[PDB]
């Protein structure tokens, strides 16, 4: 159950 | 059937009233969408504290010098808004925000620009991000999650009727107001789309499979994202959970979701129909549109009109110490705002 727990940035491209 | 005669007639009349509301809302939106600028300037505000940060700038609590009212000011560094889709998206954001009007959408008050930056001045929502509260408590009970989810359903019904896709649903973008209701912020990925669009954008954990697979996609990506949000609110973590984006993408496309043992069967049924890879089967995207969601068993106790009118008692009221209180936001590194003596990127941002 390892995953991102902090704030997540959006990605504009790619 | 599931409804008796009286219940079915009341639901039908309710859905005709929705049509009536959305037709009037589209008329009001279009008037503002066809005639959108420069409603203030930087020295009209005292800058107080950074409320959040991203790759292009920050949002700051500011105080209007003349009136003393507080606002949230989004500052975008024009020279950081460099990539093609970064630019077009910023114009989307301003134009959409000045034109929409809904109780769960943050209200834009001013917008302006200078030699270095773009500025959008919004209502300040002092209760903080849903994100913080969720991470602090762990998870929300299903009635609590449902109260927030219903507001998002209504907000997406409104936006989609205007041919607007939101494209960045997540707890970080959902602010809690003084009555415990949601205010959606950050329209940086919102766009008017009459059919399909093709930009690869959003937040990894919340991306629908068709975005990841470089397929032209439509407003159904917002309904997928609603499934992710409801799952995360009720579980405390999202359904496609991994340390690196590439691993997240692999899980999303697989078509596999596992649920905590404490999820009700009604919730799991709703989520399997939102987190549906097959677009011919995804709720929100079928012939009955948003009513497949609003009439689902998990929402049986939801009074949709009472939510819209803000008549329902909220599960959580944030504490507020007074105007300008920032106690419900996390702290960020402060960086002085420098305005260059030369205009930067004047042509790339003419319409702002
Ligand atoms: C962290 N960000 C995105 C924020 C914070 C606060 C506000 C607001 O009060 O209107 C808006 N955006």
């Amino acid at each position: 159950a390892a995953g991102r727990t902090g704030r997540r940035q959006a990605i504009h491209d790619i | 059937g599931h409804m008796g005669n009286a219940a079915a007639a009341k639901k039908g009349s309710e859905q005709e009233s929705v049509k009536e509301f959305l037709a009037k809302a589209k008329e009001e939106f279009l008037k503002k969408w066809e005639s959108p600028q420069n409603t203030a300037q930087l020295d009209h505000f005292d800058r107080i504290k950074t409320l959040g940060t991203g790759s292009f700038g920050r949002v700051m609590l500011v105080k209007h010098k003349e009136t003393g009212n507080h606002y949230a000011m989004k500052i975008l560094d024009k020279q950081k808004v460099v990539k093609l889709k970064q630019i077009e998206h910023t114009l989307n954001e301003k134009r959409i925000l000045q034109a929409v009007n809904f109780p769960f959408l943050v209200k834009l008050e001013f917008s302006f620009k200078d030699n270095s930056n773009l500025y959008m001045v919004m209502e300040y929502v002092p209760g903080g991000e849903m994100f913080s509260h969720l991470r602090r408590i762990g998870r929300f009970s299903e009635p609590h999650a449902r109260f927030y989810a219903a507001q998002i359903v209504l907000t997406f019904e409104y936006l989609h009727s205007l041919d607007l896709i939101y494209r960045d649903l997540k707890p970080e973008n959902l602010l809690i107001d003084q009555q415990g209701y949601i205010q959606v912020t950050d329209f940086g990925f919102a766009k008017r789309v009459k059919g399909r669009t093709w930009t690869l954008c959003g937040t990894p954990e919340y991306l629908a499979p068709e975005i990841i697979l470089s397929k032209g996609y439509n407003k159904a990506v917002d309904w997928w994202a609603l499934g992710v949000l409801i799952y995360e609110m009720a579980a405390g973590y999202p359904p496609f959970f991994a340390d690196q984006p590439i691993q997240i993408y692999e899980k999303i496309v697989s078509g596999k979701v596992r649920f905590p043992s404490h999820f009700s069967s009604d919730l799991k049924d709703l989520l399997r129909n939102l987190l549906q890879v097959d677009l011919t089967k995804r709720f929100g995207n079928l012939k009955n549109g948003v009513n497949d969601i609003k009439n689902h068993k998990w929402f049986a106790t939801t009074d949709w009109i009472a939510i819209y009118q803000r008549k329902v008692e909220a599960p959580f009221i944030p504490k507020f110490k007074g105007p300008g209180d920032t106690s419900n936001f996390d702290d960020y590194e402060e960086e002085e705002i420098r305005v260059s003596i030369n205009e930067k990127c004047g042509k790339e941002f003419t319409e702002f």
